[PDB]
RNA sequence: GGGAGACUGGAAUUCCUGGUGUAGCGGUGGAAUGCGCAGAUAUCAGGAGGAACACCGGUGGCGAAGGCGGGUCUCUGGGCAGUAACUGACGCUGAGGAGCGAAAGCGUGGGGAGCGAACAGGAUUAGAUACCCUGGUAGUCCACGCCGUAAACGGUGGGUACUAGGUGUGGGUUUCCUUCCUUGGGAUCCGUGCCGUAGCUAACGCAUUAAGUACCCCGCCUGGGGAGUACGGCCGCAAGG
């Protein structure tokens, strides 16, 4: 997973304050790289299907998160999207 | 459970399976 | 030839046991059958043709001048023990006693069960 | 007749088998030296 | 029973390169010796395996002698 | 760049003075790659376990180094090239 | 011993070469086919190759399941404990659907030591399309893809709360005997076994890891054969599902 300082970086600039670690947005923003990372890791090692199931989990863990935001707020839902460069 | 269910399911499975290789042929040249 | 201190090897499998009394270099100055002493089929399994063939071998090393000798026992357990009392009362010095059975460290595959 | 067999293809399957596997009234009987094994 | 002398304050560390520390712990065959035996805990004889393997891959000790 | 612990073994016929040196000019690929430091230490003829490549007695080094993991590679697949080297082997020094 | 990749170690089997060396070896309940006398088996030295990793190693660990242990390095997934900083119900289940899924099998290309369906002899037998023996091809192995089944079983769907205890064992935090060496002992959280109450069950048994007491969601059953078969359809190269 990723170090410590890729996740102060990370939290530091999605973070809704300095401290927030546990917000939608961090959340959403951590589960982004750390799904990037393992599709980059996944492209080189095809036959890795126990890895793919941890990306399978993420990929469901951060479209929750995302239902959850746009349902409280659609203004928010939107920027993350465009922020992060989602789809849906 | 006695065996003897697991017997003879297996008679009529091995059965048909003589049945579908005996015909393999025939049946691909019908259809 | 004059060899004084020599080699015996004692291969006992569970059908016959062949001993060899070897320069210690590595070379055979003679050898004994378990079926080389007269026995045949399961007859020379059996720790008394051990004995023979221990004997025969003693003998046929003896007057080529091995006066004294150490074994390396190998096989599954048949005759070895009367194999090795044979070779010392056939007039050879046993020296030292040494168990040397190929034991693979999980390599190949054993054929299937018996039934 | 069939049970009376008695030939060699008709009692193989009763004469004990293996070494320490298995035991039956005619097996055997295991070695046991005068000390106690410890 | 007895005592995994490396879970004490004096624990000396698990290394392939002490070559004694590591003859005490396998028999007179070469092969490593039990844990019951022994009497360390898990994770210790995992330890001593892992140290006794590499120490026989670098030939400092026999491979059965 | 994580600390290392190599392990190499020099077939004996080659003098022992010549051990360190050689050695030296081998870690300068580590030590030029990425500011990595070093500190060789050498304990050699000792006789082996089982012989090794027509080899019964051998000269044992130990090298510990902090480098990154491909500068660590480069170095020990240099070290198996060389014909000196009889065998060798990498571990971590951290955690694992 | 969670997974993927790369490199690499030793024992053993087989084969090849060269010494010593002779007449048997091999196999069985007992033998015979078979190998050897053109120098076998045995013993020693050297070489080639493939596969599996003794001891550690267990009712012990990890994984959703299938499953996973020679060593090292690289990349990567999950779990647990403590603090409780953060968000503030974001939870559960899940028709269809998607993915993974032992072994055997299938396609293309390599590899092939041992084992070994089929197939050959030998033996046993009244007969042996078998059991036993000697050989032995696919296959087993690798790369990339298909298949999609198993006694894929704990024959026990998932989540949650509650209901006597006793005793092993794995991981972690902590108070007190304190030598603080010691499974010292306690408490606690998370696993994994055994024995046992209440309760449940036709019985066997289960019993805080429920088959007890309840709530939410899903799958399935409705006498035995015919039959998980025919017909039609979908998937598959085929086997077939």
């Amino acid at each position: 997973a990723l170090t410590a300082e890729q996740k102060k970086e990370i939290l530091g600039q999605y973070g809704l304050h300095d401290t927030d670690t546990g917000s939608p947005e961090a959340q959403v923003a951590l589960l982004t790289k750390r799904i990037q990372d393992l599709t980059e890791h996944l492209k080189v090692h095809k036959h890795d299907h126990h890895s793919r199931r941890g990306l399978l989990l993420l990929v469901g863990r951060r479209r929750r998160l995302l239902k959850y935001v746009a349902q409280v707020d659609v203004a928010r839902y939107r920027s993350l999207i465009e922020r992060l460069g989602l789809r849906r | 459970g006695s065996v003897i269910k697991k017997r003879r399911k297996r008679m009529s499975k091995k059965k048909h399976r003589k049945l579908l290789r005996r015909t393999r042929v025939q049946r691909r040249k019908l259809g | 030839k004059n060899v004084p201190h020599g080699a015996a090897h004692i291969k006992s499998t569970f059908n016959n046991t062949i001993v060899s009394i070897t320069d210690p270099q590595g070379n055979v100055i003679a050898w004994a059958s378990s079926g080389h002493v007269g026995f045949k089929g399961s007859r020379k399994s059996t720790p008394f043709a051990a004995q023979l063939a221990a004997e025969n071998a003693a003998r046929k090393a003896q007057e080529h001048g091995v006066k004294k000798v150490d074994v390396f026992v190998k096989g599954p357990g048949s005759g070895r023990e009367t194999a090795i009392r044979s070779l010392q009362a056939a007039g050879l010095e046993v020296g030292t006693i040494s168990d040397v059975t190929p034991q693979p460290h999980n390599g190949c595959r054993p054929p299937k069960r018996r039934r | 007749l069939e049970r009376i067999a008695e030939h060699w293809e008709a009692r193989r399957g009763g004469v004990p088998a293996e070494a320490g596997r298995e035991w039956r009234h005619e097996s055997e009987p295991a070695r046991r030296p005068g000390y106690f094994p410890r | 029973t007895r005592k995994c002398v490396f879970c004490s304050k004096k624990g000396q560390t698990i290394d392939y390169k002490d070559t004694a520390l590591l003859r005490t712990y396998i028999s007179e065959r070469g092969k490593i010796r039990a844990r019951r035996v022994t009497g360390n805990c898990v994770q210790h004889q995992r330890d001593i395996a892992v140290a006794v393997k590499n120490a026989r891959e670098v030939a400092l000790l026999p491979f059965g002698s | 760049m994580r600390p290392y612990e190599i392990m190499v073994i020099l077939d004996p016929t080659l003098d022992e003075r010549t051990v360190a040196p050689s050695l030296e000019t081998f870690l300068n690929v580590i030590r030029k790659d990425g500011g990595t430091v070093d500190k060789v230490d050498i304990w050699g003829r000792r006789r082996l376990a089982y012989e090794i490549a027509k080899h019964a007695e051998g000269i044992y080094a130990v090298i510990d180094v902090k480098a990154e993991p491909a500068t660590v590679s480069e170095l020990d697949r240099q070290l198996n090239l060389n014909e000196s080297v009889l065998r060798t082997k990498v571990l971590r020094t951290d955690k694992h």
